RNA sequence: UUAUUGGAGGUAGAGCACUGUUUGGACGAGGGGCCCCUCGGGUACCGAAUUCAGACAAACUCCGAAUGCCAAUUAAUUUAACUUGGGAGUCAGAACAUGGGUGAUAAGGUCCGUGUUCGAAAGGGAAACAGCCCAGACCACCAGCUAAGGUCCCAAAAU
RNA sequence: UAAUAGCUCACUAGUCGAGUGACACUGCGCCGAAAAUGUACCGGGGCUAAACAUAUUACCGAAGCUGUGGAUUGUCCUUUG
RNA sequence: GACUGGGGCGGUCGCCUCCUAAAAGGUAACGGAGGCGCUCAAAGGUUCCCUCAGAAUGGUUGGAAAUCAUUCAUAGAGUGU
RNA sequence: GGUUUGGCACCUCGAUGUCGGCUCAUCGCAUCCUGGGGCUGUAGUCGGUCCCAAGGGUUGGGCUGUUCGCCCAUUAAAGCG
RNA sequence: UCUGGUGACUAUAGCAAGGAGGUCACACCUGUUCCCAUGCCGAACACAGAAGUUAAGGUCUUUAGCGACGAUGGUAGCCAACUUACGUUCCGCUAGAGUAGAACGUUGCCAGGC
């Protein structure tokens, strides 16, 4: 529907990626963060909505980041066509999420309000989730 | 060191590298069984077919 | 400073996932004292030992002969499972 | 629907069959090619001559041997059949 | 075919050193107005300057596996390999798994590589079935042991 | 709370005379779950095992393989047979 | 006239480079990006010689754009196309 | 869900006859009426929403080839497939 | 093995910084009559000289700040096999990168002076 998050293309058509597996990508900025866990990938529209939520329920300002950005398009072509001919026009952008990325992170608040806003996010995304504290990476050198 | 072999689960449906590596050992019809002296070569030639063969000694 | 240990055999095929399932943990220690060692260790008493001395404190790792003083270097944590793998020690100088 | 209306990019049969054509430990005859390439993806050494498309051959019989020079760029060098 | 040695390339993977994308900081090189001064102050946004950290890629790579591929005056096993001459058939392939493109991470889809089976191959199991699973029928026997899969009746075998 | 009067569900003596709480990864399960000739995706009967998982010994089971007999090919022993 | 995800209209029909292409090669699609149907009497040959873009600062031509000027600058330039 | 517009090209080209209406019905329930209920910003009559339930019933005409649709006048309701 | 010329070696050689020395090496260096030469220019190249000097170049010593090397361990991935349709899992080969440790202020050949 809406695609605010965008960039210079460099190219407008691309073979997809479809996810298999990974871990990692701990928290580095804030304290509290959301961990995606499971089967899907994403468009930007979704992320925007989640940001609306996470900005409202936190008054007192309260800081947010998005560690990821969609670097990839999502093509989908005219309605009720026969297959065959050249790959279709643009409709979307994509930020793939294996199990282990950390989409949303916050700090400036307590442990609770974070957790609420993150519930109110994970209902508004495909992926199952998990709540995390920044206490440890798996490497510090 | 001699070594009695026995084919147990056949070659059908299996790819050809395996198959050729079987017949290299002189392994005709199922349950056929030869006796051979041991080597790095031969045992590595078993290891490619380790599942569908036995080794007695 | 007190850790009960088993000594590892260094060819512990990927079924060592059993060890990690047992709460046991692999690790190594090196630096000034000796050349290289692989060990086992419990996770439980290790997370005790973190708070006990601190991050970079001086643990006396277990052998059975002489314990070695160490200043724990590194570990490779994994999310989705919430635990540690392959701790890294360091036999310090004096 | 069908036809409408596009490129047709695609110019898909475009082949020249490059690569390598001999190997180490291989007796070889004079005038024989070892290795096609472009630029100098491999340099020549001794007993070798290059051509007007950066091909490589052996001016004389012998045995092929590739080598390293400067941590990046290799070279090929026949050495005398005993 | 395997073992052993050597060897060309640059996928998976990983990564930011070029290409290009990107987030938040640090930011100072400095500006724009609204306004003060009236020579300067410039008070949100910024380019690049320089950097801390964290990310992305078929058409980016400082790097780089498994497999396969090429040869060995090398070794074991084994039976195939080549030329010439006579004769044809075939050029509509399908499914399963697998790496991928397209398509909607739809199709018993389509297009390629990889391998098997069917096609040209029955039989046992999958209730029933071309391709899935075990296995390759020379003929006969009122003999036996096993494979997949199964053991209460149907339906032989452990309530 | 039209607003207030609030026994108090804020705290301890009283009875009570041991469990009581909150998280972590988890196995199996429940709801979500509504079709069209007549049960209706267990194959049917039927099953709380005759289901699920782990570990074991047995056994059945094909034109496979084995035993006996016969035949043809073709390589050996070697006229043999 | 053939392709042709029925056929038609549309589009293409040869050649060069890449990617898809699965670490040799090869490997399709109405898959994704770009071109070519020439040019040179020197831009060829050969013997000698030399090393650039960018950056910093001072200075007429002041987008610090023009030549200068050193320093830093491992190729970020240029390579008929 | 497989009722629509579609994608696919697996049966059918030595023939599987397609729209709509008449007679005939039969079925599903994701209920249009009756029956029972929960909630209500339900005072009552009338209601809105949700649940169980498919036993029966679910109209005449104008207008077009008509599914559809608009309209008249009825009716407890004038069901979706 | 003190110096110098010329070769080989994956930058472990380097790069940055600082300390020391020259009339025997080399260099700066004085000059342009000739050789010759600079697109302007003896700056460069070249020829003739050796007035001055260790400043620079270059040589030696030391530094691990930069860059290159870099294991061992365990991880991702994957060849073979069993289950399974699971953005699969279990088992057996193999074995990265990143990273820590550590390594590193070169090593040898030939001639000629010494
Ligand atoms: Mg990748
Ligand atoms: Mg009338």
């Amino acid at each position: 529907m809406l695609l605010p998050k965008r960039v210079k293309y460099r190219r407008q058509h691309r073979p997809k990626t479809t996810g298999r597996s990974k871990g990692g990508n701990y928290v580095t900025f804030g304290e509290f963060g959301l961990q995606a866990t499971t089967t899907s990938w994403i468009t930007s529209r979704q992320i925007e909505s989640a940001r609306i939520a996470m900005t409202r329920y936190m008054k007192r300002g309260g800081k947010v980041w998005i560690k990821i950005f969609p670097h990839t398009p999502y093509t989908k072509k005219p309605l009720e066509v026969r297959m065959g001919a050249g790959k279709g026009a643009v409709e979307g952008w994509i930020a793939v999420v294996k199990p282990g990325r950390i989409l949303f992170e916050v700090a400036g608040v307590s442990e609770e309000v974070a957790r609420e806003a993150l519930r109110l996010a994970s209902h508004k995304l495909p992926v199952k989730t998990k709540f995390v504290k920044r206490e440890e990476l798996g490497g510090e050198t | 060191a001699k070594l009695q072999i026995t084919l147990t689960r056949s070659v059908i449906g299996r790819p050809e590298t395996q198959r050729k590596t079987v017949e290299a050992l002189g392994l005709k019809k199922t349950n056929s069984s030869v006796v051979v002296e041991d080597n790095p070569a031969i045992r590595g030639q078993i290891n490619k077919v380790k599942h569908l063969v036995t080794v007695e000694e | 400073s007190l850790k009960s240990i088993i000594r590892q055999g260094k060819q512990t095929r990927s079924d060592l996932k059993q060890l990690r399932k047992s709460g046991k943990v692999p690790a190594v220690v090196y630096g000034y004292g000796t050349k290289n060692v692989s060990v086992k260790v419990d996770e439980v008493e290790f997370i005790k030992v973190i708070r006990e001395v601190g991050r970079n404190g001086v643990i006396e790792l277990g052998v059975g002969s002489k314990t070695i003083k160490v200043m724990v270097a590194d570990y490779q944590f994994d999310p989705l499972k919430n635990q540690i793998t392959h701790i890294d020690f360091l036999a310090i100088n004096m | 629907k069908k036809g409408v209306s596009s490129t047709k990019n695609g110019r898909d049969s475009e082949s020249k069959r490059l690569g390598a054509k001999r190997a180490d430990g291989q007796f070889v005859t004079g005038g024989s090619i070892l290795y096609r390439q472009r630029g100098t993806k491999i340099y020549p050494g001794e007993n070798v001559g290059r051509g007007g498309d950066d091909t490589l051959f052996a001016k004389i019989d012998g045995v092929v041997k590739f080598e390293r020079k400067g941590r990046d760029k290799k070279q090929v060098s026949v050495y005398a059949v005993a």
